[PDB]
């Protein structure tokens, strides 16, 4: 009897979700293709073995990325 | 992609398990009582540990007026009661409309009141044939005056002389003093409304303790892993009943355990801590190309296993049908 | 994350309030009263839950509209600090930016 | 009477902290260090 | 049918700090691993108690009853054997009588006629290990309710160095109902009230609906001349307040925090947490 | 544009809902019932439209 409220609510929530997906897509996907570092690294004495990807990992995370991931009911709701 | 017509699983059967029947509640002797006391000396009775069928009483036309407030009488037999509070008395018919809570009157305020949240049922029936006395049934008395109106469900029996003024009352009767009790005039010559009326009231509480007063039970079984309708002790719900490792004290029932929902609960007739889990649900979605191009569509069930639903490919977000993986 | 969790927790705690009715379970009131006068009690719960849901939706709308600005700022910083050198003072670090 | 960097802001330039035995002390905010050129 | 006793150690009442006693399960429902805030009648933390002894020293006063009572008793051989509850105690109002009989606890709801100094008469003038109890009670003409309890047996003798016997009972008379909650646990300390936290499981509930404003205790008691070991009991008065209880995953009450005692407790009650950050 | 045009329509249709009342036309309820038991019906429509 109350008419059309839930259409408005669902439309608003769907718009929010699509906006979040668009934000995540826009922030990161700034490059057309994907590059890869050469296996041998000689960066003029500089060291980058903490932020570059480490193959010895189930995922492709790096050391600082892993450290950040560590720092941060489930189904009742 | 479009999200329409959220999906859910319908129930299949019902379980109406109830504890063992014991006997019939002896309310008939209350309703067929020999003598009824005065208003201030009302007959107060507690009925517990029995099984009562109020359908016969409801279908019986022996009574005159019958008002159920907190519950609809038709389904009165589908609720289990912890305890029964039966209060009986005899009142003048003209004053009968004082029985309801929130009313204003002499007996309704001075010596008999009801709580605002009262949930019981009231019955009033004329008994002029047997309760009336040819010389006058003056055994019934009442408090004409009271210093302070009493709270609901408390008995006042004091024989104090009325004190209508600040001046002291001396002797049996003093200044502005009168007898605490006045007799009721009940004679066969009394007209309609002046005849005596037997008035009874029934009160009960809900879910605070494992109840003992119920009706027909028709307990069947304890089937598991099925979307069934459970009505164990009044709580009607839909879901699946499993076995849980959760521990109860020897007196714990009706666990909420998260915010407000009836979690894993014990069962009647036995001692096992069963667990209640809601049926599967999800929001189905339709993915389609341009309808100008073609007409074939695909259906995605979100976040639910589709090993049961009535070229599938189950994914993380849910499972997709109508399309083939590459 | 804490704000997002708190919003949902406060929303779900609302399903246990009388809202002026006689109980808080639809099944109980349905199975304890006749349908001629069940609407007069159900309507109060419906109105209260509509109010709560609308408030939650409005709060989520405002918070998402706020976080859009942070998303845009992050995009601009990534397009300026990373793929080049930016001369705006106190934008890409505190001092003279390098990379 | 001393000055220190603010920990728990109270208001109107007055705010408190916990310090040395040990007690809660309130004081006027300090606008960082001062030097001339 | 009694002999009055005046061989008592007349002393002013003693006082002790009730640290963390007087918390029990509020409702019959069950929760687990959650925090629940609720308001009811409880004994506030860090409150005075009334101390009485029993050995000469036979403390048998009469104490007023209001809003329920909290009774603690440290002892050996559980000399206390009964409780009497009522209003006028002269066979003019309904009276409640509880006696831990050798089989079980017997409950008597009768308009009983108390005397000036009634007691559970035990004919133990001569110490010959004879607990023969042919004692008799007064008129009990008007009676309303009668109950028989489960036959639980407790130690009636012993002279242990550490006071192994320790009872904590809570009696609440509200809405025409009488709730009795009980707990027993051994203690190895001699006199001091135990420091720590203890739960309180409910024992029994009786629908009675009578009016009581006064009570007195009964113990195993010729009128003059007795040889019993040291025993002490404390009486505490309840108060309507609000508590926040921290359950556990096993369904046991781990801890409780007041919501009106101290400002830090007020902040804890506001934030619904046991830890608060600076600010 | 379209999104904005999606709002006005969803407003206009709101003028065709019972809102718990007995009808959806103020003239009809006014001309079908005396006032003293008509305020108790008009108030629901007022609240819903607000
Ligand atoms: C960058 O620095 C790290 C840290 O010292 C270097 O990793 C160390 O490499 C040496 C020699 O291979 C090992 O003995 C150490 O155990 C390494 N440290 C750790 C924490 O694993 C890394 O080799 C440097 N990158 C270069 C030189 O290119
Ligand atoms: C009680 O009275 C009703 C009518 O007054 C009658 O139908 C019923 O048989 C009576 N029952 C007994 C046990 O007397
Ligand atoms: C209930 O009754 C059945 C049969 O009458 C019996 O087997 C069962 O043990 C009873 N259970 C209880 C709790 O009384
Ligand atoms: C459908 O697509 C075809 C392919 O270009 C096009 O010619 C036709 O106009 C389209 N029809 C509609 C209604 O869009
Ligand atoms: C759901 O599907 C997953 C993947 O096939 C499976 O591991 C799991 O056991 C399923 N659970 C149920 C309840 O069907
Ligand atoms: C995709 O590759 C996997 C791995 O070899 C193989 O098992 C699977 O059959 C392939 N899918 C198709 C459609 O050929
Ligand atoms: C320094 O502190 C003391 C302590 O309160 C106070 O009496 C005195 O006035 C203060 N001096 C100044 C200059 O503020
Ligand atoms: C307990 O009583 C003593 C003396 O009777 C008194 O000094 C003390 O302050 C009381 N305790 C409290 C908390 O008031
Ligand atoms: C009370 O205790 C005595 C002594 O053991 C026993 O004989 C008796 O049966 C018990 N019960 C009653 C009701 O006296
Ligand atoms: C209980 O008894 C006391 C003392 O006789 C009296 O003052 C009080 O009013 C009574 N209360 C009730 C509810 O009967
Ligand atoms: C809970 O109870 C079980 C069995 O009684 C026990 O093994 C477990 O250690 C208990 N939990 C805790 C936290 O002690």
């Amino acid at each position: 009897q109350y008419g059309s409220f839930c259409t408005q609510l669902n439309r608003a929530l769907t718009g929010i979700a699509v906006e979040q997906d668009k934000n995540t897509q826009e922030v990161f996907a700034q490059v057309k293709q994907i590059y890869k570092t050469p296996p041998i690294k000689d960066f003029g004495g500089f060291n980058f073995s903490q932020i570059l990807p480490d193959p010895s990992k189930p995922s492709k995370r790096s050391f600082i990325e892993d450290l950040l991931f560590n720092k941060v009911l489930i189904c009742a709701q | 992609i479009y999200q329409t017509s959220n999906f859910r699983v319908q129930p299949t059967e019902s379980i109406v398990r109830f504890p063992n029947i014991t006997n019939l509640c002896p309310f008939g002797e209350v309703f067929n009582a020999t003598r009824f006391a005065s208003v201030y000396a009302w007959n107060r009775k507690r009925i517990s540990n029995c099984v009562a069928d109020y359908s016969v009483l409801y279908n019986s036309a022996s009574f005159s007026t019958f008002k159920c407030y907190g519950v609809s009488p038709t389904k009165l037999n589908d609720l289990c009661f912890t305890n029964v509070y039966a209060d009986s008395f005899v009142i003048r018919g003209d004053e009968v409309r004082q029985i309801a809570p929130g009313q204003t009157g002499k007996i309704a305020d001075y010596n008999y009141k009801l709580p605002d949240d009262f949930t019981g049922c009231v019955i009033a029936w004329n008994s002029n044939n047997l309760d009336s006395k040819v010389g006058g049934n003056y055994n019934y008395r009442y408090r004409l005056f009271r210093k302070s109106n009493l709270k609901p469900f408390e008995r006042d029996i004091s024989t104090e002389i009325y004190q209508a003024g600040s001046k002291p009352c001396n002797g049996v009767e003093g200044f502005n003093c009168y007898f605490p009790l006045q007799s009721y005039g009940f004679q066969p010559t009394n007209g309609v409304g002046y005849q005596p009326y037997r008035v009874v009231v029934l009160s009960f509480e809900l879910l605070h303790a494992p109840a003992t007063v119920c009706g027909p039970k028709k307990s069947t079984n304890l089937v598991k892993n099925k979307c069934v309708n459970f009505n164990f002790n009044g709580l009607t719900g839909t879901g699946v009943l499993t076995e849980s490792n959760k521990k109860f004290l020897p007196f714990q029932q009706f666990g909420r355990d998260i915010a407000d929902t009836t979690d894993a609960v014990r069962d009647p007739q036995t001692l096992e801590i069963l667990d209640i889990t809601p049926c599967s649900f999800g929001g189905v979605s339709v993915i389609t190309p341009g309808t100008n191009t073609s007409n074939q569509v695909a259906v995605l069930y979100q976040g639910v296993n589709c090993t049961e639903v009535p070229n599938v490919f189950q994914t993380r977000a849910g499972c997709l049908i109508g399309a083939e993986h590459v | 994350v804490n704000q997002n969790a708190q919003a949902l927790n406060t929303l779900v705690k609302q399903l246990s309030s009388n809202f002026g009715a006689i109980s808080s379970v639809l099944n109980d009131i349905l199975s304890r009263l006749d349908p001629p006068e069940a609407e007069v009690q159900i309507d109060r719960l419906i109105t209260g839950r509509l109010q709560s849901l609308q408030t939650y939706v409005t709060q989520q709308l405002i918070r998402a509209a706020e976080i859009r600005a942070s998303a845009n700022l992050a995009a601009t910083k990534m397009s300026e600090c990373v793929l080049g050198q930016s001369k705006r003072v106190d934008f890409c670090g505190k001092g003279y930016h390098l990379m | 009477n001393n000055s220190y960097e603010c920990d728990i802001p109270i208001g109107a330039g007055i705010c408190a902290s916990y310090q040395t035995s040990q007690s809660i002390i309130a004081y006027t905010m300090s606008l960082g260090a001062e030097n001339s050129v | 049918q009694c002999v009055n006793l005046r061989t008592r150690t007349q002393l002013p009442p003693a006082y002790t700090n009730s640290f963390t006693r007087g918390v029990y399960y509020p409702d019959k429902v069950f929760r687990s691993s959650v925090l629940h805030s609720t308001q009811d009648l409880f004994l506030p933390f860090f409150s005075n108690v009334t101390w009485f002894h029993a050995i000469k020293r036979f403390d048998n006063p009469v104490l007023p009853f209001n809003d329920g009572v909290y009774f603690a008793s440290t002892e050996k051989s559980n000399i206390i054997r009964g409780w009497i509850f009522g209003t006028t105690l002269d066979s003019k109002t309904q009276s409640l009588l509880i006696v831990n009989n050798a089989t079980n606890v017997v409950i008597k709801v009768c308009e009983f006629q108390f005397c000036n100094d009634p007691f559970l008469g035990v004919y133990y003038h001569k110490n010959n290990k004879s607990w023969m109890e042919s004692g008799v009670y007064s008129s009990a003409n008007n009676c309303t309710f009668e109950y028989v309890s489960q036959p639980f047996l407790m130690d009636l003798e012993g002279k242990q160095g550490n006071f192994k016997n320790l009872r904590e009972f809570v009696f609440k008379n509200i809405d025409g109902y009488f709730k009795i909650y009980s707990k027993h646990t051994p203690i190895n300390l001699v006199r001091d009230l135990p420091q720590g936290f203890s739960a309180l499981e409910p024992l029994v509930d009786l629908p009675i609906g009578i009016n009581i404003t006064r009570f007195q205790t009964l113990l195993a008691l010729s009128s003059s001349g007795w040889t019993a070991g040291a025993a002490a009991y404390y009486v505490g008065y309840l108060q309507p307040r609000t508590f926040l209880l921290k359950y556990n995953e096993n369904g046991t009450i781990t801890d409780a925090v007041d919501c009106a005692l101290d400002p830090l407790s007020e902040t804890k009650c506001t934030l619904k947490s046991f830890t608060v950050e600076k600010g």
